[PDB]
DNA sequence: TGCGAAATTCCATGACA
DNA sequence: ATTGTCATGGAATTTCGCA
DNA sequence: TGCGAAATTCCATGACA
DNA sequence: ATTGTCATGGAATTTCGCA
């Protein structure tokens, strides 16, 4: 069996609705397997179209072999399938109710979470533009588990932005305060 | 003058009369018979005129200026004299073209790693495809890899913009860009510092020195060119295809894609390349590192049998950028502060400021 | 295809096939380990649909071609089919540059006599003078003297007036001149044809061929320019003295000026040569019939190394004359019906025509 | 004493009141003593000014040593003779009353009178067009004295139109009754 | 019958929309 | 059915002045 | 240990406003 | 304070297949 490589598997999924951010609404988040990599993209809708759109733009970059995700109906409406069908994209699916990925992914995806719901405070209304820090940060972020940030192990180089600060990424007493003040 | 030439007449040697031949006076006028005829000796005092009243006939330069004055004058080294006159014609100096090639370009080295420089540039106007008119281009230097985004203007706000989506990806040591109006304003030198990417400019007017990006902007042009035969100029829908398309294109002397250089693997694209495909990521990337630094490089070429190259204290001209109708197409004479590299110099110019600036912008002063 | 591939996979030797690797089956193709690794072969009813599908990724010639192909296959003479459909690719033969410069240049014989052959052109737009804004330009092939009138416009109108002036003195056997609309139109043929005067035109799009006077051009703005450094651009004026300034300047390479080849004695200007002062008119003019015969012909020049030259039957493209943005810079493949001397030839064209047409405009078309 | 050239001595002299043509009254005539050949130029007057106008054209093709002329008004100005200066042009009068050229001279401004004449007797006001050919004759015309036209003795080559045809020069009869008839 | 220096010739370079 | 040209100023080469 | 032919490499040419 | 580049397709050169 051959080894696991950068673009055999990219995992999608929807973030959202979230608050208003330049008139956008949600994130795709698209992880590379393995190399953790990930690439945000912000969208009005959890729509095939929305989807289509932006990996339009990830795939005009790179194509992956395979998209995993969940049976979100974006994902499984029959004009997705034609387009990853139109790229040689096979298409994957975990089944209802049970999300499967691979615990680097699942690891991944709550950094994300956690990270966006952490700078959203405050600012719940500016995720727009942060969105390319967001990104850096993730991808520039050491793996316990292997040696290598992302951006290493896409690239094979150091980055110009190493994050030597492995961050709090918790939500300080004052943060907490003014969540459940927002969310009110 | 009226010294020398008297002591000439009474039959006594003057250094550079040549003694064999016999002066004297006639009309009032001193005068020699040498093999082509008779010419007259002019005093010294009246030398500067005539060679002056033969130059400005036509502002001829050295052998037609001599031809005229040998038709009435002789005098020992007359050219010594018409070149004296040439280096002291402003408006030979700044109008004539020059005769000096630049010396060989430089070929520098490779980024030694994927986002240690960019190379941006636009393309456009282009004719109108959604709205939109130009292209960003932004080019990896080390592995040629290539970004294109669509614009409506070649402006700071939308370079800006198009470099947010791009550096979401990784941030740049350096980027190089020529002096357009969208990478030279403060806004976006403001926008790099923020991010403490370095900004370096070509010298003005001379799109070589973007030759990275540029040599793109052909390929970029060239595809969507055949892209486009016989339909109509809908290169927007395109760019994306285009971008792809020549990621994931050998050059021939590399014997690489540049998305192979990025990466060290293709992605699921048509024709990837299965070299790999037992190695692990970590051998892979060992490979990439190997591949990396043992590219073809090119040196410069032998020079011309008749370039000039730069030194300190030179006088030197720089061509005017956009001459107008019937105007000189060189500047006033300047000096080279300081030698860069062979190629490229600071001059002190026709405003008293330092200038940096290409040599292919610049003549040697003629006549010193 | 499948009987050529089927005879292999049992052990027989197939031409073009080496005898030294092993064929095999699996996933339901055939494959051969090859010292880069394993290849598949396709069946020949599949070769060009492949080659085809790897060259359309970026419209890709032969090396960036066939690095694709050899990435999933292998077959004998892999570049062959390569070849065949880069020929076959209407978009990169009329979208890609040339790489074959042409020959090298043709030095017509200077005309014997002067009128024997005008060559004329205009210079403008340049900045109004006095309500003008075009310069017409003749200059006599044998002599180099010229003649300027300053026009508003470069019409056959304008262009009839001038001349009118000119033949006055003389008339001319030919007069040479690009295809400029004043030139071409049916006024000016008659007017030449009234006067027994046989009207010569450059190939299309080519200034070089119209060079004795492009030339001229050159040294009238340089003159122009010099004597208008830090004055307003009043052009009018100077035009008079410009043409008795440049009719009375030396060629450094010939010893005379052109006033002096077309009249064999100086007129009463600056600096005027004195040599013939005792020769008769008729000493003189035989002087200058020698004279006129012994001039300096430069030659033809070295070929470069990788120069192309026209041969009848020879597949060839015109360049488009002002390609649209983003549109091919070259025509459909053409036909050489003559070669009229080894720069200039006859086409048989892209819209059924005879064209005659400078091999600066053309290029060979690729892969026959 | 050295031999006579083109260029030594232009003779110059007006023509005219004439009728009408295209603006234009009168002919300045400038014959080039050496060769015999003519340039003519139309003016609206005989004035220093017109003289200078036209002079400026035919002196940006060729300057003369000499130019000899009778002492008309426009020749003797004292802006004439700044003019002349300033080209290094000496100026030659003919002493009033006495008008003196050359054999050759004198003879070419006959025919030049008589050809004009000829031409404008039933288009006495097409004269302007016919200018040029009217010149091409005159300079294409052999010399019974010298064995060579002017053309080639001033370029040392044969014209590309030889006047082979010696012509008239005279008046015929139906023209002398309609020059009596349009002076009338 | 040879030297140093001046004069002449050679010619690559660039520009004619 | 048409086709490059030639001013320019350093360098290379030749000629000159003298012995 | 050397041949004919294919494969690979060389590189002048031209175009990026 | 900065600097040319590289796809292209014939030709030159090297390698391959076989003996
Ligand atoms: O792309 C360029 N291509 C030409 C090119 C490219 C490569 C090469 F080797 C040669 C030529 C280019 N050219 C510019 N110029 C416009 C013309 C007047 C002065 S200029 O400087 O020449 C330019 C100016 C401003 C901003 N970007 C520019 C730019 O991109
Ligand atoms: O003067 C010319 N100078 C350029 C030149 C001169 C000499 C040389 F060697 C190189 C270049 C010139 N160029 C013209 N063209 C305009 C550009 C598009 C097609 S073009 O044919 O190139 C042109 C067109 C129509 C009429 N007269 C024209 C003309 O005079
Ligand atoms: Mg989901
Ligand atoms: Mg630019
Ligand atoms: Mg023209
Ligand atoms: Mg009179
Ligand atoms: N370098
Ligand atoms: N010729
Ligand atoms: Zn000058
Ligand atoms: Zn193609």
């Amino acid at each position: 069996d051959r080894p696991q490589k950068p673009f055999d598997k990219f995992f999608i999924d929807y973030i959202g609705p979230l608050p208003p951010s330049q008139g956008y609404l949600y994130v795709l988040v698209v992880v590379d397997g393995m190399t953790g990599f990930t690439w945000l993209y912000p969208t009005k809708a959890p729509s095939t179209s929305a989807t289509v759109k932006s990996l339009n733009v990830l795939t005009s970059i790179a194509i992956p072999k395979v998209i995993h995700s969940d049976q979100g109906a974006a994902f499984t409406s029959s004009t997705f399938a034609e387009w990853a069908k139109e790229r040689g994209i096979h298409l994957e699916f975990s089944t209802p109710y049970h999300p499967q990925s691979s615990g680097k992914v699942e690891r991944k995806n709550s950094d994300i979470k956690r990270l966006l719901t952490k700078l959203l405070v405050g600012r719940p209304t500016k995720w727009y533009d942060l969105l390319p820090v967001v990104q850096l940060a993730l991808n520039n972020t050491y793996s316990p588990v292997l040696k290598y940030t992302p951006h290493q192990l896409l690239f094979g180089i150091d980055s110009n932005t190493p994050f030597a600060n492995q961050d709090t990424l918790d939500l300080t007493r004052e943060e907490e305060l003014s969540l459940l003040q927002e969310i009110r | 003058l009226d010294a020398e030439l008297d002591q000439l007449l009474q039959g006594h040697y003057i250094k550079g009369y040549p003694k064999q031949y016999t002066y004297f006076l006639e009309d009032g006028k001193v005068k020699v018979s040498r093999p082509e005829g008779v010419k007259i000796i002019p005093p010294q005092s009246d030398r500067q005129k005539i060679v002056l009243q033969a130059h400005n006939l036509a502002h001829t330069g050295r052998e037609a200026t001599l031809l005229k004055i040998a038709n009435l004058y002789w005098w020992p080294n007359m050219r010594k004299d018409v070149v004296k006159q040439l280096g002291r014609c402003q408006q030979c100096l700044i109008t004539n073209a020059s005769n000096k090639a630049s010396g060989p370009i430089l070929r520098p080295d490779r980024p030694q790693k994927p986002f240690d420089k960019f190379f941006i540039d636009y393309i456009g106007p282009l004719p109108p495809s959604q709205g939109y008119l130009y292209v960003l281009v932004v080019v990896d230097g080390m592995t040629g890899f290539t970004w294109l985004y669509p614009t409506k203007a070649p402006s700071t706000s939308a370079t800006v913009k198009s470099l947010n989506v791009l550096t979401s990806i990784a941030i740049p040591k350096v980027i190089h860009s020529d002096q357009g109006a969208a990478f030279t304003s403060s806004t976006f030198a403001e926008w790099a510092k923020e991010r403490g990417i370095h900004l370096e400019f070509s010298t003005p007017y001379h799109p070589q020195s973007s030759g990275k990006v540029e040599r793109k902007n052909s390929d970029i042009k060239r595809l969507l060119t055949k892209l486009l035969v016989g339909r109509p100029t809908k290169w927007y829908d395109l760019l994306p295809v285009v971008q792809l398309a020549l990621n994931n294109t050998y050059s021939p002397v590399l014997k690489y894609t540049p998305h192979q250089l990025l990466f060290g693997i293709d992605s699921n694209t048509p024709f990837a390349n299965q070299d790999t495909l037992d190695l692990t990521r970590e051998e892979e990337l060992s490979l990439l590192q190997e591949i990396r630094t043992s590219l073809y490089h090119p040196s410069t070429p032998p020079a011309s049998s008749r370039s000039w190259s730069p030194v300190v204290g030179q006088l030197v001209q720089e061509r005017v950028a956009r001459p107008a109708s019937l105007r000189p197409r060189w500047h006033k004479p300047s000096t080279v502060l300081k030698v860069l590299n062979p190629r490229t110099v600071v001059i002190l110019d026709h405003l008293g400021n330092n200038r940096t600036v290409s040599i292919d912008n610049l003549k040697p002063t003629s006549h010193q």
